DNA sequence: TCGGATGTATATATCTGACACGTGCCTGGAGACTAGGGAGTAATCCCCTTGGCGGTTAAAACGCGGGGGACAGCGCGTACGTGCGTTTAAGCGGTGCTAGAGCTGTCTACGACCAATTGAGCGGCCTCGGCACCGGGATTCTCGA
DNA sequence: TCGAGAATCCCGGTGCCGAGGCCGCTCAATTGGTCGTAGACAGCTCTAGCACCGCTTAAACGCACGTACGCGCTGTCCCCCGCGTTTTAACCGCCAAGGGGATTACTCCCTAGTCTCCAGGCACGTGTCAGATATATACATCCGA
């Protein structure tokens, strides 16, 4: 009943086969979540500065991508 | 066996492995922790960019990660390689 | 919390309109009578909340007069007996309301009906007509 | 009435020029939409700093082949190097 | 009163000269922009969008599919060494990764 | 003749005032000079996009505000926010 | 008539608002400048300074020198946390680095 | 008589020794020239491109901080 | 023995370890490969913005290195070591 | 270690949802011209790099011989991958609803510009003194029993 | 363990040069006053997004699993470390010359700017087909038997 634990065991272990990844440690499924946490935090802090800027209450597509922007991952295919 | 099969379906395909809707709700808590915890919307096109930028941040890493394990002399991998990974990169 | 008091009352003020903010926010007598001490009105949210420092569930009922200057846009224990915001009663033309309905989420939208004589929904109806003696 | 616009006709055209019968998805489109605006961010970003940097005020034809001249690894800027300045004299004629 | 004659036309390119020229100088980059730049620009962006899509349509060619999806650009830019010098910060929507198995995971 | 100038007079207003008695040598004012000037690059490079992106055309106090709210981290922002509100307000004070 | 007040003397800050308001205009950031703007950038300017000098005194007096050496500012950096996360990227001439000896290198 | 072996074996060892480094291998000093070599490449190409822009026949120490600047490496200390 | 008191001594110090005129030499002779070799004049102060910025590079450059030393079971460095450093930085 | 079952593959089929292409239009690029100001060009002043010697002195290369590490190899033991019967929650549609996104239309507060009008701020100029470096020398140090 | 062991650090020297401070001064900052306009502000409105429920069925959870796999293991041994002595060149100073960086007065050509037309683009519209998933019939590859 945690939105965390909302992240199973084989989906992890899907993102590691596609890294090319044979054999996985039983310890993983605790760090991959506190890793993902993080990466999360260092962008819906930055994407939610931009939607409060433009006084709005609405998320966009050009909200995150303006937070990965400066975070330094550009992601194409949204833009404007 | 079959997880060599597994590598290469996988690295096949291009479509999104985590679930989008426990991706929702772990977004959307995340959201809750910042502006005072109002709400906010999301436009579904917009959750789509963190789950693109979520495993293409992840996969990235797992494959800096498992050269750690391979020089290690290690086959199996362990959160200490996943760290030392993230240390290294400086971020 | 008192982050989230002032952000619902940020939001509240940002709301009201300008042409009628002194009117309908001297009759919430959230803050004292005299402190009203005009410009610009982002500037006046600025100062006001920091002016609400001093009074500090706790301002949810300037609210429900909003809903008065705002009525386009939609004993007496038998509401508060449902605490399984919360009810937020007013005196009124005898009657109440409510701005009860919610975990703990009351800047979304709670519900009014007065008594002039989401999922909660499927419930609020059964608290309401107790049908006492009155 | 929400009159926008894109690089979109342009993309189509250049593809339909070097490619006689190849598709292109709307998907892939969004690609390219973000692909050249942020070529042309980074490239008239910098190029805004060397007048800057030069004191002159006036971006001109010269800016850009140092802008590209450094935006890009090298062997693939012998070519760009040449490509628009076998162009900026054509425009130049008539 | 002569016939409006395109300035991308006669620089015998593809790329809008005068949507470029417009924005350019509403980007707020300098103040003066010099009437050549933004003829120079579009030949530089037109050569880099031609460069990308000719290996992307042999992507698209050699799976046997006339329509290129984004997996084939993709494809496209991590098998070419150069762009990926250029885009191995940028990551690509609906992408996937190369086909990496690493060396010594064999019989 | 030439003028070159730099920050290094207000600077040593400031040590001067956090420590009455501590001096700083010349190499240091060299870091002080590209370090300040780096950081008003960041701050206002920044906060000319937002103008950009929500398409008003005018910086104001409000968008360094956000500016400053991305550039630095989460703790350390919350106090030059507040270094910053005082000043504006002390500004409108006369 | 009246005398000629510093807005940075009305601001009671010390980083000079009337340079930062000349460089804001000419550094080509936008077309139109807000008159609060450089006088709440230029406060963010003079807490960070404090911030660091604050640090760097330290380094200073434990190491028995009344005078900032580059030195010092290197060792104040890294021996925070949240002013390395700004400025992990650059570094610092005359600077060294910590004495960070890593940890199983000991008898 | 090479200006690449004017890098000496001690002189690539006080690098590392500052590094934290115990022990290095016989290898080392093949690499670290190869590696030093391309650092340059890739910022002596940039420097000399601002200094042939304005068009001067002298690398001055702001060209060498402007092609470390879009390098990502930024330098202090020198200036403007 | 000794190493440990060389360890320490140069992190105590902060001057420059390459000696400036064989690394003139070198970044003049690259000069030359570039601008179709006429020469270039360098400012003083100029060469040793190089020399602060070769040895910083290099100085990080160990320490992510020495890292994956340790992470190996090793003491010793190695080329490998080098490499894989330089490759998950992704420069 | 061959049979061989398990994996591979064009072929076909339909079905479809995207998309290429026609169309009306309309806002924006273009034409043509106007002034004025950037900036290119040209000529000059000295600043600073360059390229000399001497010679000095720490640096560095040669070479060893020591042992400390790397490493190949092997013991167990253990944690993870595979099947698999059992939950279960994601998804999809699906419907009902609306709160906010966004757009348009007045009002005005607020910045730009311009012209005077001082003083804060920048280069010289000098003088003090903090750091720097030598060695006494008072501590605080390491393996023969 | 001990002990003398150099080793560590501290301290009171000369001393230099350099920041710290004071000095003419100018030009950029501020003051005073004028304008339009961006943008603030409030107001409609219809699009997109949250909620909910049902039915799903593919997905996950646990687990028993044996079987690979980390790893501590010890022995081997080539290969760095340290030391020492003998070349080698970096270095400081010094000097001399000079290309070459900065500055200055110069004129005009490029470019903003205006305003006056027009059509290339945009949004929108139905045809239809690539292709994709569908199911096969058909062709090859080695997994445990």
């Amino acid at each position: 009943r945690d939105n965390i634990q909302g992240i199973t065991k084989p989906a992890i272990r899907r993102l590691a086969r596609r890294g090319g990844v044979k054999r996985i440690s039983g310890l993983i499924y605790e760090e991959t979540r506190g890793v993902l946490k993080v990466f999360l935090e260092n962008v819906i802090r930055d994407a939610v500065t931009y939607t409060e800027h433009a006084k709005r209450k609405t998320v966009t597509a050009m909200d995150v991508v303006y937070a990965l922007k400066r975070q330094g991952r550009t992601l194409y295919g949204f833009g404007g | 066996q079959g997880w060599l099969k597994e590598i290469r379906k996988l690295q096949k395909s291009t479509h999104l492995l985590i679930r989008k809707l426990p991706f929702s709700r772990l977004a959307r808590e995340i959201c809750v922790k910042f502006t005072r915890g109002v709400d906010f919307n999301w436009q579904a096109q917009a959750l789509l960019a963190l789950q693109e930028a979520a495993e293409a941040f992840l996969v990235h890493l797992f494959e800096d990660a498992y050269l750690l394990t391979l020089h290690a002399g290690r086959v199996t991998l362990f959160p200490k390689d996943v760290q030392l990974a993230r240390r290294i990169r400086g971020l | 919390m008192d982050e989230t008091v002032a952000e619902f009352i940020k939001r509240t003020i940002l709301k009201i309109p300008m042409n009628e903010l002194t009117t309908i926010l001297k009759a919430w007598d959230f803050l004292s009578e005299n402190q009203l001490q005009r410009q610009r009105k982002e500037s006046v949210v600025q100062h006001l909340i920091h002016l609400c420092e001093e009074k500090r569930s706790d301002a949810a009922l300037l609210d429900i007069i909003y809903m008065q200057f705002h009525q386009h846009q939609k004993m007496k224990q038998f509401k508060n007996s449902f605490k399984k915001v919360t009810v937020s009663f007013r005196e009124t033309a005898v009657w109440i309301r409510i701005a009860w309905g919610t975990k703990p989420n009351q800047y979304k939208p709670t519900y009014v009906v007065y008594y002039s004589q989401r999922r909660n929904t499927p419930l609020l109806g059964q608290a309401l007509t107790i049908a006492s003696k009155h | 009435r929400s009159r926008k616009e894109s690089y979109s006709i342009y993309v189509y055209k250049v593809l339909k020029q070097v490619h006689p019968d190849t598709g292109i998805s709307s998907k892939a489109m969004g690609i390219m939409n973000s692909f050249v605006n942020d070529i042309f961010e980074r490239i008239a970003g910098e190029a805004s700093r060397l007048a800057h940097y030069n004191k002159r005020s006036t971006i001109t034809s010269r800016e850009i082949q140092t802008a590209v001249r450094l935006l890009l690894p090298g062997e693939l800027a012998k070519h760009a190097v040449s490509e628009g300045t076998k162009a900026v004299t054509k425009y130049t004629s008539a | 009163r002569a016939k409006a004659k395109t300035r991308s036309s006669r620089a015998g390119l593809q790329f809008p000269v005068g949507r470029v020229h417009r924005l350019l100088r509403k980007g707020n980059y300098s103040e003066r922009v010099g009437a050549g730049a933004p003829v120079y620009l579009a030949a530089v962006l037109e050569y880099l969008t031609a460069e990308i899509l000719e290996l992307a349509g042999n992507a698209a060619r050699d799976n046997k599919k006339t329509r290129i999806i984004p997996r084939h650009l993709q494809l496209a830019i991590r098998n070419d060494e150069e762009l990926n010098k250029l885009l191995g910060r940028v990551t690509i929507a609906q992408g996937g990764v190369l086909p990496n198995i690493q060396a010594v995971l064999l019989p």
